[PDB]
């Protein structure tokens, strides 16, 4: 999972 | 069961998957960027009667002839009524096969250091640990959580 | 260095980007005004546009000015002014690649598909490396998906594109990957499937090895659309010999094996068996393959659930043709019992046995459950207690037995004493299931949370079939206990949202929808649970925030998906561009967008309208023209989820397609009641300075208020986890439909008096006199139906009344309309009274009596004095005092906002006394 922005 | 590609109009059915505390929803420019640029690394899995079992996003963005052409994993989730089936290992195996086909040079990953489930799964698949990014996962008042950059070297090729 | 220093300081955050750019005007060329203006488009549009349109007409031909103006025009939802930039940079200079490519991207932004083709072909004529030739061919299908169902869609646009591609297939300028996808898309769209299959199976398909199975999934679609079954069966069989788990190929294998014994297929004497080889026929050739897949799966360390479900699918499809001839597949009860014996401890045993549960003989559903209970390792029953599991492996095998007892229709036969003993048993098992999973990491479901949900779906099943009201509080304490133990289960939060809304509370609903983190594109599929109940229960601040969040998502959808249709030419998608077009149409034609948009305009009206905004200056800031609706009405999507709730219900009482269809019909009827009310309200400024348009919206509104009233009489019973019946049935019981219609008739009579005059109109003035006196007597009758008590204490229970709160929001939303229309008639009679005799003395009495009614309703919303005086396992006896303390303190917060709005609405009647 990566960060949203 | 039914390892197909994540069409748009599956952004409206993936709600047993994204109502987890560890799974994000990323907005629509993110999903459509990863559908336009890299639609190979965007497998979804579907049960007999719909019920999306769980998707996997991903990209391959680096630079060859610096030994950095790597294949990322930028989401992975399995719906909580379909876990412990071997589905997540199947989706990581398919992403390693795809990112081995187009050259290769490791597979990366970003996992927060809170869940020993995901980290102790990636230790068992074969992923070693690289640097620990400090204060990576930002929010959404909640504290920022560090991230284990994980790298699995596979089948070295330009 | 005047261009690098002055610009990098002009992009700092907001105001250092703005002040250093505003100081860069008297300091020094073609774009200094644009860099000074682009950071003050926060709230003021005209102060930005007075230099935006000034700098968009000076022939800019610079990358900074054009790159900033293509952001400034795109952010204001006006892309039509982007295309007029780069052609202004083309007609001055015929640039090689940059301005022509940006002009093509601006055309694809604005949507001009018939004008993008000429720009793409011109850019191919200038610099022909070879993606610019296929951008014009993609636009030649962009102008064929828009204008569909025509001879001029497959005789003028698609064969031209096929000839445009086939001019390059004769040559060798096809050496890429997206062009084979584009040529297959064109050859598929035209209807030449036989010619489309051979471009994959031939030489151009070998360049198609980019995805996993993008060759054998594009041959299967053609093998189906050509009705070529034996080359479909062999491909599905050869893809099942690789995974033996794909359910998408067991289905095509069975579909194209039983059609091969329907067609009476016989193999050729030469060849292998077909173009893919080793084609099976029916039964024997299809039973031995499945009974081989089971055996080959049995010798692995993975335990696939593929072939065990394939056996049951084969035994349903052999039964669907001829049931008397059975070979060796066995009874489906023994197969489902052995599938439970293997895959019992997994959470997916129900959701695979759900689809094959029709195979049971419909009478042995109480013998199959007693057979399944014999294999779970449970303890000894009669130690003055219940029979309990001992592992986690033997708790999931019992949770699946309780779920299958629910699905087979055995918790719907009992009669509310056994159906409370079941809840007692499933709460003892939930309280025991917390000994395991004590060390869970707080982001997992405790291991037996679905013992709580099966003891809540059996309490709401008693409440909806007896009207008990002593079980809703029990279900709420069960969900609150289950949510304080595993505070990341989302089914508990969704059911708590639903039960707290169906009781009348909404403060815990906004605090529980903020908890499950619903981010972008959940606002279309879970946000209906807030939008439907937000303004309905009198919570206006939470309704304003919910409408603002959903509107922010849908407007960002419009802009951002236009940008990412542009950015799928550059990466050579050409197969997702119809998918991205269908995604934009699904999210702009969506039902929840129309509901959030019209409820946002109606909230802006009845909060900032005739209080502190002039209904005329309040309409101009929303562009509500009462001759145009931006609602599609014909491609209304309704992409709400409706299956986000786990329901173990017996598959003949949950969410059929009939309930989804009737729910869409009811939301469209109430949206046509809401949008017509909004458009009829917005004609009242713009009525004093045509009535020919506001007399037709009344004929539409009294038609849809009769269609709704005939819909409510069609007494439909939605299930509890179903689609949430609308306020329309509560709009007619509390008589407020006729109470607004009898006012939109009054504005019609006042306009006819205005265009006629008070000279010889003694027939209109008596009708206005009898309309005031009958408009107030309906407002005194909404009050008699909304007069009651919101919380009781009757025989030790609570007995919440939410109907007396919904009829009290339908009164504020009605007297807001009455005080808008009555503020119009004050704008008509006051110049007549100043020009100087029987009818204004009945307007003065109507005005002196509607204040005397608003004081009475602002004193019955002193239920705050009547609600604050309620004094109202032992841990279950603690959570009752939090559940009831949440329902009471949400009724109090609803009445606070409604009383605070009426105490501002009563002050507007001091500007109407004339
Ligand atoms: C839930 C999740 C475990 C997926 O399950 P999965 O893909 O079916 O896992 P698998 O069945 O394929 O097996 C992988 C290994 O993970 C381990 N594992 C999975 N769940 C575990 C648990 N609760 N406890 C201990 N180990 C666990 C197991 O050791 C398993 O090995 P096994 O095959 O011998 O059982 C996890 O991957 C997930 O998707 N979480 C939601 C998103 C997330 O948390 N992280 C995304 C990564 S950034």
């Amino acid at each position: 999972m990566d960060v949203f922005m | 069961t039914t390892l197909r590609a994540f069409t748009c109009d599956d952004l409206f059915r993936f709600n047993n998957i994204n109502l987890d505390p560890l799974t994000e929803t990323y907005g629509i420019p993110f999903y459509l960027q990863y559908l336009a640029h890299w639609p190979e690394y965007f497998i979804v899995a579907e049960a007999p009667g719909g019920e999306l079992m769980g998707y996997i996003m991903g990209k391959a963005e680096g630079s060859v002839a610096r030994e950095e052409w790597h294949g990322h994993v930028t989401a992975l989730s399995v719906a909580p009524e379909f876990r412990r089936l071997g589905l997540a290992a199947k989706l990581m195996e398919l992403l390693e096969e795809i990112s081995e086909r187009k050259g290769g040079f490791f597979v990366d990953l970003f996992v927060r250091v809170s869940n020993q489930v995901a980290v102790n799964m990636y230790k068992q698949l074969g992923y070693s640990v690289y640097r620990t990014v400090i204060e990576y996962y930002s929010a959404s008042g909640e504290p920022d959580e560090d991230a284990y950059d994980m790298r699995k070297a596979l089948s070295r090729d330009t | 260095x005047x261009x690098x220093x002055x610009x990098x300081x002009x992009x700092x955050x907001x105001x250092x980007x703005x002040x250093x750019x505003x100081x860069x005007x008297x300091x020094x060329h073609c774009a200094k005004v644009l860099k000074a203006i682009g950071l003050q488009r926060t709230g003021k549009q005209e102060e930005a546009f007075t230099l935006a349109q000034e700098v968009a007409a000076l022939e800019p031909t610079d990358d900074n000015s054009l790159q900033a103006l293509t952001i400034l025009y795109r952010e204001m939802h006006r892309p039509e002014l982007v295309t007029k930039l780069y052609e202004a940079a083309v007609k001055k200079v015929p640039n090689s690649e940059e301005y022509h490519s940006h002009l093509f991207m601006a055309y694809a932004r604005v949507g001009e598909y018939k004008k993008m083709q000429q720009a793409g072909m011109a850019l191919y004529k200038i610099v022909p490396k070879n993606p610019y030739y296929f951008w014009s061919v993609m636009s030649l299908i962009m102008q064929s998906i828009s204008a569909q169902d025509e001879n001029l869609s497959k005789t003028m646009f698609l064969p031209l594109a096929e000839r445009m591609v086939e001019k390059m297939v004769k040559e060798d300028k096809i050496e890429a990957e997206a062009e084979v996808e584009l040529y297959y898309m064109i050859l598929e769209r035209l209807g030449k499937y036989q010619e489309a299959l051979d471009v994959i199976r031939g030489k151009l398909g070998e360049k198609l090895t980019s995805e996993i199975q993008s060759r054998e999934n594009k041959c299967m679609a053609m093998y189906k659309k050509l009705s070529r079954w034996p080359e479909c069966n062999a491909l599905s069989r050869r893809l099942l010999l690789k995974n033996s788990d794909d359910w998408q190929f067991y289905l095509t294998y069975f579909d194209s094996v039983f059609r091969l014994i329907e067609e009476a297929w016989s193999p050729p004497a030469e060849g292998e068996h077909s173009l893919e080889g080793e084609v099976h026929y029916s039964a024997e050739k299809a039973v031995k393959f499945i009974e081989d897949r089971i055996t080959e799966e049995s010798k692995s360390s993975r335990h696939l659930r593929g072939p065990h479900l394939a056996k049951l699918e084969l035994i349903r499809r052999l039964r669907s043709q001829g049931c008397n001839d059975e070979y060796k597949l066995g009874d489906p009860e023994e197969l489902m019992f052995q599938y439970f014996k293997k895959f019992g401890d997994k959470p997916c045993c129900f959701t695979d046995l759900k689809v094959f549960v029709d195979l049971l003989p419909a009478t042995q559903c109480t013998k199959f459950i007693n057979q399944l209970l014999g294999v779970v390792p449970l303890s000894t029953p009669t130690e003055d207690k219940l029979a309990l599991p001992a592992d986690i492996r033997a708790l999931q095998q019992h949770l699946c037995v309780v779920q299958l007892t629910r699905l087979l229709g055995l918790y719907h036969t009992m009669d509310k004493n056994q159906k409370l003993s079941v809840v007692r048993e499933l709460m003892l098992r939930y309280q025991h299931g917390l000994e395991f999973g004590k060390t869970c990491l707080k982001t997992e479901l405790q291991f037996s949370d679905y013992y709580c949900l099966l003891a809540v779906h059996a309490l709401i099943d008693v409440w909806r079939e007896t009207g008990d009201e002593t079980t809703v509080w029990q279900a709420l304490t069960l969900l609150e206990e289950g949510l304080t133990h595993s505070p990341s289960n989302a089914q508990f939060k969704l059911l708590l949202v639903r039960i707290y809304c169906m009781l009348g509370a909404f403060e815990p609903v906004v605090d529980l929808y903020s908890s499950l983190d619903a981010k972008h594109i959940q606002h279309d599929t879970i946000g209906y649970l807030l939008t439907r109940y937000a303004e309905s229960l009198g919570q206006y601040a939470a309704a304003s925030q919910s409408c603002n969040f959903a509107l922010r998502f849908f407007h960002s959808n419009q802009k951002d998906t236009s940008e990412y249709i542009i950015q799928a030419y550059k990466y050579g998608a050409f197969e997702k561009i119809p998918e991205f077009i269908a995604f934009r149409n699904r999210l702009n034609n969506s039902l929840h967008f129309a509901q959030v948009r019209t409820e946002r305009m109606l909230l802006d009206l009845l909060l900032e309208a005739n209080i502190s905004t002039s209904l005329a200056e309040s309409i101009k800031s929303m562009n509500l023209r009462p001759e145009e609706d931006d609602i599609p009405w014909e491609d209304l999507r309704d992409n709400r989820d409706l299956n986000v709730f786990f329901s173990w219900d017996p598959k003949d009482r949950d969410v059929s397609e009939e309930h989804k269809k009737l729910s869409l019909e009811e939301e469209t009827l109430w949206l046509r009641i809401r949008s017509l009310t909004l458009r009829l309200i917005s004609g009242l400024p713009s009525l004093n300075h045509r009535i020919d348009i506001l007399r037709l919206l009344l004929q539409q509104l009294e038609a849809t208020l009769e269609t709704g009233k005939r819909f409510i009489e069609k007494d439909i019973q939605y299930p509890f986890l179903g689609p949430v019946p609308t306020r329309m049935g509560g709009f007619f019981n509390s008589g407020c439909s006729q109470c607004q219609i009898s006012s939109f008739y009054l504005v019609n009579d006042i306009y006819e008096l205005d265009t006629s005059g008070l000279e010889d109109t003694m027939e209109i003035q008596e009708r206005i006199e009898n309309s005031f006196k009958s408009l107030l007597d309906q407002l005194k009758d909404v009050f008699s139906k909304c007069k009651g008590d919101l919380l009781e204490v009757k025989d030790g229970n609570l007995k919440t009344h939410p109907t007396l709160l919904e009829n009290l929001v339908f009164f504020v939303e009605t007297i807001s309309v009455i005080l808008w229309v009555s503020s119009y008639c004050e704008s008509v009679l006051r110049p007549y009274k100043l020009n100087l005799i029987i009818m204004p003395p009945v307007f003065t009495s109507f005005q002196d009596y509607v204040t005397g009614l608003q004081t009475l309703i602002s004193n019955v919303v002193d239920h705050i004095k009547g609600l604050e005086t309620h004094l109202i396992s032992p841990e279950e006896r603690k959570f009752s005092k939090t559940v009831q303390g949440k329902v009471q303190s949400s009724y109090l917060h609803s009445l606070l906002e409604m009383g605070e709005l009426l105490k501002k609405r009563l002050e507007t009647t001091k500007k109407l006394k004339i």
